[PDB]
Order: C-alpha cells, then sequence, then structure tokens
RNA sequence: UAGCUAGUAGGUGGGGUAACGGCUCACCUAGGCGACGAUCCCUAGCUGGUCUGAGAGGAUGACCAGCCACACUGGAACUGA
RNA sequence: CCCGCAGAAGAAGCACCGGCUAACUCCGUGCCAGCAGCCGCGGUAAUACGGAGGGUGCAAGCGUUAAUCGGAAUUACUGGGCGUAAAGCGCACGCAGGCGGUUUGUUAAGUCAGAUGUGAAAUCCCCGGGCUCAACCUGGGAACUGCAUCUGAUACUGGCAAG
C-alpha cells in the first residue's frame, strides 16, 4: 500500500512484463492551465492475468530487473 | 493569443547583440596600429577625422577614431580602445583611450581634462 | 476659489497660398480642491493670449466627483480614445505618483493619494480626457448602498 | 564632506532664509537675498516642473548638512517604518543628534553644534558621542561634558533661541547640562514650510 | 564519532561561536546534525552570554555523542 | 450555449444593461436558478420566476435605477480551460470589496462573506461590480 | 539533427558484487525508447540565494554553505572500514 | 579605547552648463580645426567647438567604456495585437491533441478545509539586543509561496451507472 497508483496496460510483446502508463493531472506551472499528463513505465507480473487495455493497481517492489522497479498486486478491468 | 498556442512552444524571446565586437567579455583591448587614414564624414559633416585601422590580439584587425586636439602617432607602436561608436564615420565603432600606452594626450586642453591625456597644469 | 495649471504649448502650423502661418495651443485644467475638477482648450495667434480663453473654458464644464480621504478608494480603469489610466487607490501620506497630465487634473481634486500608471500612449492631449472619465465612473460607499438598497 | 566656502548666497538660491547665519541683522540683507545667486544675479527665475522638487530636497538637506548618501539612507529608513513616509522622514531629521544640540538652546548655528558634536564636547545620557548622527531615542538628556561646561560661546546662545518658538517636543534646562527629548515632533509644530510633498515624490522612480 | 563543538559566525577580533552538533570529519563550520545553543566572548553584561537548551545534549549524549573540550567548558559554566 | 452555459449567459444579462429592457430569459438549468437567486438577494436585480417544464426558462425583472443601470460591470473570470480554483486566504475582493465575488463553494454559490463565515473557497464564478 | 538500439529489451539458468540487479557468460523470447521531442552536434557544473522588478517574470551561480566531477595525457588494478 | 600638549595649524577635487537634464554670459576660431548618448552644432557677432569669469550637481572620489535586468504593455499568464500600420495558410474533410446540451445516482482523482510530517542554518522581513552611531555581528518570530499522508466537504469540474 502506497497510494495504489492506477494505470492502464499499453503493449504486452515481453516476456511476464509490461508498460503502464497513468493519467495524471497537474497545474501548468506558469500560464495556469490543466494539461492532463501521463507517463510511462513497466511493472513486473507473471501469471499473465492482465490484458493490453486493462486498469491496473500498482505498488512498488525492489528493483528486479532493468528499467522495472513495480509489482502488479491486481487488477479492476477486464479487456 | 490562445492559451493551448503558448502551451507547446514558449514565449520566444527577443534576441539583443553585441554592437561592440572587441568584447571577448573585456572593455579594453590592445592594438598595434596598421595605419593612419584621414577619411572624410557624410553630408551634414565637413572638416577630414583622423582614423586608424588596429591589429588587435585577439585575432581581429578593425579601425578607430583618435580625438583630441591634434595627435601623436608614428605607426608601428601600441594603442588602447574605449568603444562608443562616431556617428560620422562608416565603419569606426570605436574610440582611443587619449592617454595611454604610446599614444600621450593632446596640447594643452583646460576644460575636461580627465576624458583625455591632461593632467593638472602646474599647481 | 480655483486654481489653474497649464500642460503644454505647441508649434501648430498652417498652410496658406501665402506661407505658413503659426498658431499655439493651450491645454489647462481647473479644479477646486475639494472634488470637482474641469478642463479646457483654445487656441491663439501668439502664447498669452490663448492661456487666457481657454482659462474660461474650464471654469465651466466643470463635473461632479466625490472623494474620500484626499485620495481615491477603489480602482478604476480609465480608458479614453488614445490611451489607459491605471488608478490604484493608495495609503495616505503616499504622494501622486503619477505621469503627466494626471498630475494637473489630481492636485486639483484634492486627491493627494493616489499610485498610478499611464499604460500605452503617452500624447498629454489625450490623456487628459481619460482620468476625468477616470474619475467619473466612480461611486462612494454612499453611491454603493443606495443604489443597490 | 560638508558645502564649505559661502554660506548665505546659498540662501540667494533658495529663496527663503536658511538658519547658516542668523541672530544679527542679516535676516534683513547683509547679503542681499534674492538679488544675487551668482553673476547674473537679479534675474528672470523662469522655474520648471522638476526645479520645485529638486529645490525642496536641497531645502532640508542644506538646512542640516546632510549630502546626497546620507540623506538617501533617511528616505530608505523613512518607508520600512510605520505611518507617512513624509512625516517620518520630517521625524527621523528631528531625531538627529545636531539637530537636538542645536534647538536645544546650545551653539549658535547647527555647523558650530556640530563641531560642538565632533570636538567631544556633547555627551548623550552618560555617554560621549562624537559622530554626527546619533539619532536620539525619547526621554534622553543631553550634556556638555564637565571640561568644556563654559569656554566662550556657550552662555551667549540660548539668549538668541529664546526669541525663536519654545518647541513643544523637548524640555532643556537653560542654568546646565540638561535636557529631554519629549516625544515625537509631530507635522503641525515644524516649521511649516517645508513640502513633504515635493520629496517622497522625488526619489520615486 | 558525532561531535558537539562549536562554529565560528563572527566578525574580525568579534568571534561569536554556534553550539553545534555535527560530525567530526567534517567542515570548519559548514555542516551539522542539527544546532541547538550558542556563545559569545563578548558578553560583560550584555545579556545571557551562553544559552544551550542542555536536554539536547542529554539526547545526544544518549545516542553515543563523545562531547568537546569547550562546550565541557559550558556545562560547568552553565548551572 | 454551446460550449459554456454561464459564460454565454452572461452576455444575455448586460446587453439588457445597455438597452434597458424590462424582462430577459434565457433557457436556465438547475444550476442558472441558483445563479440569479444570489443576484436578486444581493440586490443587483428584483426578481426573477422560472417557467417550463420540458423548457426550463427564466424571468428574470432588471434594474436600472436611472438612466443609469445598477448592474454596472459584471465580468466572467473563470471560463472553461482556465479555471483558476482560488485558496481562500487569496480571496479576490471585486473593487475593494465594495461589490460582491461569486464564488462556487461546496455549501452553495451565495458568496460575499465566504471570506470569514463560511470559510471555504472554491473556483471563482464571475466577478460583480 | 526523426528515426535510434543488439548485451539491445525480457525470462529461466549458472557466475558475479557488501547489496537488488543484464553486473557479466551460454541459452531461449523479439523486443526497448520516441512528436508529452529519442539519437544527434553545439554550449554549460547544479541548489540554498545574490541583482533587478510594486508584482509576476527576467539575467546570474565569484565570495561564505550543500553535492558531485577531475589531479600532466590515456589505461588497468593493489591495499583498505 | 581613555588621557596629555601644540597650533588654523597636514587635509578638495571632478563632470556638465542648447533640448531631454538642475546651471550663462564674453573673447579666440570661421563647414577649417573640433564636439557628440540620440536630437545635432562649425561656411564672422557660436548660451553646443577652443579659452576665460560665474553657475550647477556630487564628493574623497568623480567621469568614460564594458556587463545584466528596469523604463519596454518592445514575446504581454496578471498585461498586447492582426479591415488598410509587420500579421487570417488559396480551399477543404479530418488522426493523435484542446473543449461540453440536459436530469438523477454515485465515486472523491481536480479543487476547497483541517491537522500531522517535512521544506538544512546563514541572507530577505518584523519587534529586540551588541560595536561611542551606521555598515556589520546578533536573540526569537514570521515567511520558505513547496511537495507526500490521514480526516472532512459535495456546489462546480472529472471517470462509472441511468435517463
Amino acid at each position: 500500500k502506497i497510494r495504489t497508483l492506477q494505470g492502464r496496460v499499453v503493449s504486452d510483446k515481453m516476456e511476464k512484463s509490461i508498460v503502464v502508463a497513468i493519467e495524471r493531472f497537474v497545474k501548468h506551472p506558469i500560464y495556469g492551465k490543466f494539461i492532463k499528463r501521463t507517463t510511462k513505465l513497466h511493472v513486473h507480473d507473471e501469471n499473465n492475468e492482465c490484458g493490453i487495455g486493462d486498469v491496473v493497481e500498482i505498488r512498488e517492489c525492489r528493483p528486479l530487473s532493468k528499467t522495472k522497479s513495480w509489482t502488479l498486486v491486481r487488477v479492476v478491468e477486464k479487456a | 493569443a490562445t492559451v493551448n498556442q503558448l502551451v507547446r512552444k514558449p514565449r520566444a524571446r527577443k534576441v539583443a547583440k553585441s554592437n561592440v565586437p572587441a568584447l571577448e567579455a573585456c572593455p579594453q583591448k590592445r592594438g598595434v596600429c596598421t595605419r593612419v587614414y584621414t577619411t572624410t564624414p557624410k553630408k551634414p559633416n565637413s572638416a577630414l577625422r583622423k582614423v586608424c585601422r588596429v591589429r588587435l590580439t585577439n585575432g581581429f584587425e578593425v579601425t578607430s577614431y583618435i580625438g583630441g586636439e591634434g595627435h601623436n602617432l608614428q605607426e608601428h607602436s601600441v594603442i588602447l580602445i574605449r568603444g562608443g561608436r562616431v556617428k560620422d564615420l562608416p565603419g569606426v565603432r570605436y574610440h582611443t583611450v587619449r592617454g595611454a600606452l604610446d599614444c600621450s594626450g593632446v596640447k594643452d586642453r583646460k576644460q575636461a581634462r580627465s576624458k583625455y591625456g591632461v593632467k593638472r597644469p602646474k599647481a | 476659489e480655483l486654481q489653474e495649471k497649464l500642460i503644454a504649448v505647441n508649434r501648430v502650423s498652417k498652410t496658406v497660398k501665402g506661407g505658413r502661418i503659426f498658431s499655439f495651443t493651450a491645454l489647462t485644467v481647473v479644479g477646486d480642491g475639494n472634488g470637482r475638477v474641469g478642463f479646457g482648450y483654445g487656441k491663439a495667434r501668439e502664447v498669452p493670449a490663448a492661456i487666457q480663453k481657454a482659462m474660461e473654458k474650464a471654469r465651466r464644464n466643470m463635473i461632479n466627483v466625490a472623494l474620500n480621504n484626499g485620495t481615491l478608494q477603489h480602482p478604476v480603469k480609465g480608458v479614453h480614445t488614445g490611451s489607459r489610466v491605471f488608478m490604484q487607490p493608495a495609503s495616505e501620506g503616499t504622494g501622486i505618483i503619477a505621469g503627466g497630465a494626471m498630475r494637473a487634473v489630481l492636485e486639483v481634486a484634492g486627491v493627494h493619494n493616489v499610485l498610478a500608471k499611464a499604460y500605452g500612449s503617452t500624447n498629454p492631449i489625450n490623456v487628459v480626457r481619460a482620468t476625468i472619465d477616470g474619475l467619473e465612473n466612480m461611486n462612494s460607499p454612499e453611491m454603493v448602498a443606495a443604489k443597490r438598497g | 564632506a560638508r558645502y564649505l566656502g559661502p554660506k548665505l548666497k546659498l540662501s540667494r538660491r533658495e529663496g527663503t532664509d536658511l538658519f547658516l547665519k542668523s541672530g544679527v541683522r542679516a535676516i534683513d540683507t547683509k547679503c542681499k537675498i534674492e538679488q544675487a545667486p551668482g553673476q547674473h544675479g537679479a534675474r528672470k527665475p523662469r522655474l520648471s516642473d522638476y526645479g520645485v522638487q529638486l529645490r525642496e530636497k536641497q531645502k532640508v538637506r542644506r538646512i542640516y548638512g546632510v549630502l546626497e548618501r546620507q540623506f538617501r539612507n533617511y528616505y530608505k529608513e523613512a518607508a520600512r517604518l510605520k505611518g507617512n513616509t513624509g512625516e517620518n522622514l520630517l521625524a527621523l531629521l528631528e531625531g538627529r543628534l545636531d539637530n537636538v544640540v542645536y534647538r536645544m538652546g546650545f551653539g549658535a548655528t547647527r555647523a558650530e553644534a556640530r563641531q560642538l558634536v565632533s570636538h567631544k564636547a556633547i555627551m548623550v545620557n552618560g555617554r560621549v558621542v562624537n559622530i554626527a548622527s546619533y539619532q536620539v531615542s525619547p526621554n534622553d538628556v543631553v550634556s556638555i561634558r564637565e571640561k568644556a561646561k563654559k569656554q566662550s560661546r556657550v552662555k551667549a546662545a540660548l539668549e538668541l533661541a529664546e526669541q525663536r518658538e519654545k518647541p513643544t517636543w523637548l524640555e532643556v534646562d537653560a542654568g546646565k547640562m540638561e535636557g529631554t527629548f519629549k516625544r515625537k515632533p509631530e507635522r503641525s509644530d515644524l516649521s511649516a514650510d517645508i513640502n513633504e510633498h515635493l520629496i517622497v515624490e522625488l526619489y520615486s522612480k | 564519532m558525532v561531535t558537539i563543538r562549536l562554529a565560528r559566525h563572527g566578525a574580525k577580533k568579534r568571534p561569536f561561536y554556534q553550539v553545534v552538533v555535527a560530525d567530526s570529519r567534517n567542515a570548519r563550520n559548514g555542516r551539522f546534525i542539527e544546532r541547538v545553543g550558542f556563545f559569545n566572548p563578548i558578553a560583560s553584561e550584555k545579556e545571557e552570554g551562553t544559552r544551550l537548551d542542555l536536554d539536547r545534549i542529554a539526547h545526544w549524549v544518549g545516542q553515543g555523542a563523545t562531547i568537546s573540550d569547550r562546550v565541557a567548558a559550558l556545562i560547568k559554566e552553565v548551572n | 450555449s454551446m460550449q459554456d452555459p454561464i459564460a454565454d449567459m452572461l452576455t444575455r444579462i448586460r446587453n439588457g444593461q445597455a438597452a434597458n429592457k424590462a424582462a430577459v430569459t434565457m433557457p436556465s438549468s438547475k444550476l442558472k436558478v441558483a445563479i440569479a437567486n444570489v443576484l436578486k438577494e444581493e440586490g443587483f436585480i428584483e426578481d426573477f420566476k422560472v417557467e417550463g417544464d420540458t423548457k426550463p426558462e427564466l424571468e428574470l425583472t432588471l434594474k436600472y435605477f436611472q438612466g443609469k443601470a445598477v448592474v454596472e460591470s459584471i465580468q466572467r473570470v473563470s471560463r472553461p480551460g482556465l479555471r483558476i480554483y482560488k485558496r481562500k486566504d487569496e480571496l479576490p475582493k471585486v473593487m475593494a470589496g465594495l461589490g460582491i465575488a461569486v464564488v462556487s463553494t461546496s455549501k452553495g454559490v451565495m458568496t460575499d462573506r465566504a471570506a470569514r463565515q463560511a470559510g471555504l473557497g472554491g473556483e471563482i464564478i464571475c466577478y460583480v461590480a
């Protein structure tokens, strides 16, 4: 339990590894406008139990691989 | 403008350039006296002025006005530059340090001494 | 009584078949130091007769403007036809931190504590029109409360 | 670091008399006031807008003897303090050491009392002060030290400023060595000709 | 090896230290875990020329910080 | 309106403040009842009546005291895409506080005194003067 | 400067460091990043703050203080907390 | 730092003076010598060049040059414009982007509120101390506009559900 960062799945062409974007609002720092900004971070998961297009809950973990330091906890959305 | 036209590219500047290119971030550079030329100003003026092209030490060569009231220049020695362009002569964007290395003062001014090589007269 | 002040004097020419006939302009304001202000405009063919005729122009058509504490109380923006004037109410003891023409209209109202600014054009014919419109648009707390309820 | 050579011709520039030479007949023209600022003397002074502000900044500087580095520090201090910028600026002028020693009887003129400050004579509240801007706090005694109580000129000074107005904001013993900076000198008990508008509106840019 | 030495933020010939609970090997005066207490050798009835909040030294002695000489002056130069 | 219902209303009202008509009318959402139930109460206009149930729509009565008209300078500020969510200790006082500042609070729209009484600000709706 | 990238991107394994690790070596998988500006060439040490501006904002990083980088120029390591 | 003795005794420059910009008159020179930041001055009476009296401003420094912001609303979010003053692609559907009619339910991310963490000390700022004052040294506060978490709020906005 951190914030249980909600996100999506962008692509799975990898072996037990997925790609998650995260919706995120912000004040633009000088103009005062809300730009919907998204990030992109690799997430470890073993079962392939989430498909390309779901909605995913994520916490951190030990840094397993290169470029990937987040384990799946559970899924709240089918494809 | 629209807010989503300043977002995707910022307000760019209105860029300002230098017009004393004998900076190299410095105020005074040394020069070794190419010649002395005596060219003429434009239409509202007359009475041809005293200029010298100057071999710098950064690598450049440029011209400079030799103001005062008469000068003293044999032309294979040292001067010192000041900036602050003459309006009249096309190409002279400098001055000379009136009273410096090898370019001595003017012959007895008595008002506004310090901007020329004139010191306290006798007292 | 009243209190005069000049603004400027130009070098207004003209052209006839003969030559270049000159003239002179004279911009003045008049306000008794209690809130009412007025202005005028008048020409001549020499300097001192222009003032004499334009000074009476302002001794009528003085408009009713109320003040609060020798100062303004709420930030009206004034604009008239070439120029923008931004008057912010300020503290007592502050001087009239102002540019050109509105200095002449504020030290005749009774106004003495205003910081303000001319925003765009700096042409003193059209500047002095705006600040009189700026003080015309204002409302005292009486004009606030009695009008809404 | 003060104005040395002539003294009354500067009053001929600034209109009314500045109290540099006073107590004698030089009130009524031992120097021809308004007749000779210089070579081109009695002339046509066709004034301007910037002038009637610039005259006032060099009115009250020259009534006290304060140059331009020092007078701006009194200005910039007169913004951070609470109240009127102008009135605090006159309050900060009146609290000056030399201004107090003058109109607490001592000395013929302010330039003398300044020299009487700078020659080890004056003593504030039991403490020797030879700095002409020790800015006096209320309820403090002024005092001349013992070795210069009566030398020449002390006793003849009080009588001249006693025909002048006795000010409210100070107490003074005409007998000896005792004063009180009482409270804040207001606008009412000023010289009433100095226009504080024309200094606040000068340095503001 | 944590120490309770004194810094030096003074004028020229007018020292005015700071009671500084810091590390051994670090700067002359450039680094501290935290700062509590101050000092002055120009007291001469100015005010209290020492004011320490002794409980916080009694905290950091309990961690194990070795104490230095001129503070060891102060703990008896205060009561 | 197409793309702000409250901005395009605020063109419709003060055009009545430029020809001095008696009654004005705009198609009225349930937010729009909660708009002019502030302007009436603070005194800027006088009376309003909702009508219609397939086109719920208002009958606002204007207020011009003279040739002078009472609602002087109303301005929407938070326009869609430029939300300015004010923290309450920044609050816009309108014309040195002499007007009112309609703020979309939690507890309603009626906002002069959210500065002290309610105690929570939000999105500005429009300044009113 | 619009394409870049094979130890590259991922997984079992051994091997490896004080520690997770593609940190390395065989094997399988074929990926990874990119218009929300990747690779590219040019330039620059970063912050607390200094200067200026009423404010926002604008140029700056000398001094004292935080943190890395470097010891004539390229390399590799030994000891050692 | 305090104290003793001489004797006005050792101690005043620097730029400007046509306009902006506070201060002016004369000799010399006559489109030559020269000034100058822009406007410009000099071709026999120069308040502008050179000189002299007098004046101005500042001061143990004053001018000049170089360098950054300010005036510049002259890259403008608070604070611009485009019919002719520089500026509406020759014109069309449109992908990714930006933006919501209208009612109810609901969630609490946007935002508001409340605290609790934390934003190193030193500068900036306000009351207060100490150098004979001031620069400077300094006690405590406020501020550091920040980010992350719990609790609360449902009017606007946002995803889900129903019209």
